[PDB]
């Protein structure tokens, strides 16, 4: 799973983020609904166009949760059971999905943060991104 | 499949600023590193023990070369992208035995590779542009099941 | 796709014996309790509450048995499925917003339930005639994508 | 994950399985060779025809590993971490197989006790293979 080495990357790659955190949940979600468009299906209720004061407002949420499973990365399951209700009982997730947020996740740390997603880093955050998908569906199996 | 004008537009542009050689080697070397069962069908490459090695690794950059250079060719016919790989089809499917599940991540991988060579140069529209032209040259690729 | 003449004679046999109704209705009732997610296309169907419930409901038994019978216009035309299934690729497709992913799961428990309705009438060549439809099926319904 | 009841319908479909346990570990085998082709690829030395003492060999090695891991449900990481080396490092098993393999496992009980895969103990089952596919390939994420 997340080894010791791993769970060192995240939290590293995490601190050059820090402030920005938030930019990059709106980035992420942005290219989510350009890049994989059947994703909208899940927002009927937001303003889906570049900008929407509700976009950002979700990213600043969809950031936080990540920035806090990050200081909990040795229980991720624990500082998100919460989360998991939601996605996989009332709203239904199709688990595909999360590979798409995290795919988008990725390509934001890499337009703002090259140098520092190196190739072993890469490796480290997709499988810290996997743990947060599979905790969110965990009402699944 | 049906290629919109800016989708084209694109797709061109940012082709004519890749370094084939760089991202190739990136892009494979990556596939390997975070995806390691990868790994099994490149064997025959030497050296693979760590990812210092797999980065180093002449064959690997020798051999990510030919694979950006063989987008390049989808991105000079993109109206005849099942036909341009079909004989890839064969040696991916038929020779080799890959799943057709990596060839998606492959293309995956190279969106985060192009991401970070072209900053924010590589807009939303743009993402969504790449994301296409990985997803039908991997159904072209996986052609040869069903 | 390249249909072997002991296929279809082990595809075409087979179907003739299968009861459309009980075993559409039980093929989509173990969708939606294996892989729960799947109730999210299906509100307008009522009480998905728990899975005694997906099984006495009497519209999934009800579009069970449509989705058999529409396996079964496949059966019909082994060479021209690509063309019996355009009209629903764009209805799972563009209308409703199905992942490809969700037609390859639900042709994996229609493969469990013909399995379970014929013991070992369903060798081993019948399971692999039978996947490679359920694969061109689930082909020809993603193809309004790529 | 393998809530409570899972455990009681695994523990269940799999004493009524008990001694065929073997057989059924063949079979299944044989089944995936012949529907997912591609498989045969980590078997060059086998004897892959129908029959082969090695198929019905090896077939006893995968069941006892189940039955193995159906005695230790509650730690199923822990009953199986030396078979992950191998799948996962040395081996270097595509992920994707296992979702074959145990396809393959359900339509043999499917065959055999049809009246006990009930749609209810269908979704524990593919629960359960599901845990051990992950665990078996351990060493990637
Ligand atoms: C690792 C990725 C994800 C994280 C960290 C995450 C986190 C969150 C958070 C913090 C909320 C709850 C906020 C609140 O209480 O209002 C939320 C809500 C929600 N999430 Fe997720 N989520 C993730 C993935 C997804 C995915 C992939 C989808 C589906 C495409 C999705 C769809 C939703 C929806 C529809 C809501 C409701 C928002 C609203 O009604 O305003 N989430 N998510
Ligand atoms: C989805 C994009 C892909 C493209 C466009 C692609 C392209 C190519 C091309 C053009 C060649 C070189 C032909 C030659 O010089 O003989 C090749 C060879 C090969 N590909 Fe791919 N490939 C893709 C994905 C993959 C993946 C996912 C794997 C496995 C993880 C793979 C494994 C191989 C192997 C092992 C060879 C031949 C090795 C050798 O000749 O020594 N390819 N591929
Ligand atoms: C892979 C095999 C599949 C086949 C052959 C199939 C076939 C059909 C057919 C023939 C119809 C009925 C047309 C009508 O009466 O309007 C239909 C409707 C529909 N399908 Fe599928 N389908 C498949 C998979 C799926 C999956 C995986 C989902 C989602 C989990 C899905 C969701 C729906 C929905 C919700 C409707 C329409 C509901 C309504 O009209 O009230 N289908 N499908
Ligand atoms: C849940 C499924 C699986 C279980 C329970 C399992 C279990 C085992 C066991 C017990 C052994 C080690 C026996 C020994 O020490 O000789 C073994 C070996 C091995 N497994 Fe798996 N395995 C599983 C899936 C797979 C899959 C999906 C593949 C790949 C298609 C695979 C390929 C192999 C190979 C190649 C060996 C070596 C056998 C030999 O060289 O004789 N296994 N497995």
């Amino acid at each position: 799973v997340l080894s010791a080495a791993d769970k060192t990357n995240v939290k590293g790659v995490f601190s050059k983020i820090g402030g920005h955190a938030e930019e990059y949940g709106a980035e992420t979600l942005e290219r989510m609904f350009t890049a994989y468009p059947q994703t909208k299906t899940y927002f009927p209720h937001f303003d889906l166009q570049h900008g929407s004061a509700q976009i950002k407002a979700h990213g600043k949420k969809v950031a936080a949760a990540l920035v806090e499973a990050v200081n909990h990365i040795d229980d991720i399951a624990g500082a998100l059971s919460k989360l998991s209700d939601l996605h996989a009982q009332k709203l239904r997730v199709d688990p595909v999905n999360f590979k798409f947020l995290g795919h988008c996740f990725l390509v934001v740390v890499a337009i703002h943060h090259p140098s520092a997603l190196t190739p072993e880093v890469h490796a480290s955050l997709d499988k810290f991104l996997c743990a947060v998908g599979t905790v969110l569906t965990a009402k699944y199996r | 499949v049906h290629w919109s004008a800016e989708e084209k537009q694109l797709i061109t542009g940012l082709w004519g600023k890749v370094n084939v050689a760089d991202c190739g080697a990136e892009a494979l070397a990556r596939l390997l590193i975070v995806y390691p069962w990868t790994q099994r069908f490149f064997s025959s490459f030497g050296n693979l023990s760590s990812p210092t090695a797999i980065l180093g690794n002449p064959m690997v950059r020798a051999h990510g070369k030919k694979v950006l250079t063989s987008f390049g060719d989808a991105v000079k016919n993109l109206d005849n992208i099942k036909n341009t790989f079909a004989q890839l089809s064969e040696l991916h499917c038929d020779k080799l035995h890959v799943d057709p599940e990596n060839f998606r991540l492959l293309g995956d991988i190279l969106i985060i590779v192009l991401a970070a060579h072209f900053a924010k140069e590589f807009t939303p529209e743009c993402q969504a542009a790449w994301q296409k032209l990985v997803r039908v040259v991997a159904h072209a690729l996986a052609r040869k099941y069903h």
